[PDB]
């Protein structure tokens, strides 16, 4: 069991019945931490209902977007094992389990942080890949072989070395990886993957018209 | 060819086809050797993101 949940069970019991589900909806239910680190203003960590609109999670109690908000480019929720959020999209998005379901983003825990315009979100995705390579066992040879081959793909896309059947074979690798393993590491490093080629495909295709417009 | 004219017009009036043009030897149009290197092209597989083995 989580810390969150054992530390939450006792005040179940000697506080009211159901008055825990008075909180939000009524599947996915309470009080969670929100956790926004990143390019915030005074990065912090907060109590709030579980169901919350992520504008005024972000605004309304750890400061503000650098520049505004207008500045900023991604939201990561969860941490590691969710796909981004663009900014037309979490204008509305509250966070709740169902609702980030319906914007195909597995919610993780808690760590609601933000990426800036001026930031190069392929360099930073490429470094998190960097940090799976660094901690995961090799039990299985999917993930083990995958997360080897995305590492390798997204250093070379940080480099804008290649042209985009690259990239549409990384959509593959992403899709072959997931739901193969033993454990949900080979999963987590399948989702923000796909969720950078969901979202971020012209940016990616701009780094490799550079690098080919150089390197000719 | 490089023979000289009267065995040319007596070739052409034994055997009236005009012989001197189509004679079968061959002397400029043979191909040139040493051709320049080729690249091959690949076909309609190597595509990435699509070649599963179950489709073909
Ligand atoms: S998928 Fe999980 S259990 Fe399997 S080798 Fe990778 S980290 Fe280990």
């Amino acid at each position: 069991a989580n810390v969150e949940t054992v530390a939450v069970s006792p005040t179940i019991c000697r506080r009211g019945g159901a008055w825990f589900a008075s909180f939000g909806r009524e599947r996915n239910s309470g009080t969670k931490l929100f956790n926004i680190s990143g390019h915030v203003n005074n990065p912090c960590t907060v109590e709030e209902e579980m169901s919350v609109p992520l504008k005024e999670l972000i605004e309304k109690h750890a400061g503000g977007v650098t520049g505004g908000w207008d500045n900023l480019l991604a939201v990561i929720p969860g941490g590691s094992s969710t796909p981004l959020i663009p900014k037309s999209v979490c204008e509305t998005v509250l966070m709740d389990f169902d609702a980030l379901i319906q914007a195909q983003t597995g919610l993780g825990t808690a760590a609601v942080i933000v990426m800036d315009r001026s930031t190069d979100i392929v360099k930073a995705i490429a470094r998190l890949i960097e940090f799976y390579k660094h901690e995961s066992c090799g039990q299985c040879t999917p993930c083990r072989e995958g997360v080897d081959w995305m590492n390798k793909v997204m250093a070379r896309f940080v480099r804008g070395d290649a042209r985009p059947a690259e990239i549409d074979s990384l959509w593959e690798i992403s899709k072959q990886i997931e739901g193969h393993t033993i454990c949900a590491l080979g999963d987590g490093a399948a989702w923000p993957v796909q969720g950078l080629i969901r979202h971020f495909r012209p940016e990616l295709e701009e780094r490799m018209q550079r690098f080919a417009q150089q390197h000719q | 060819a490089s023979a000289t004219r009267l065995i040319q017009g007596l070739r052409n009036w034994a055997s009236g086809r005009d012989l001197q043009a189509k004679l079968q030897l061959r002397y400029q149009e043979i191909s040139k050797r040493t051709q320049p290197p080729p690249k091959l092209p690949v076909g309609p597989s190597h595509r990435l993101s699509n070649n599963y083995y179950c489709a073909r």
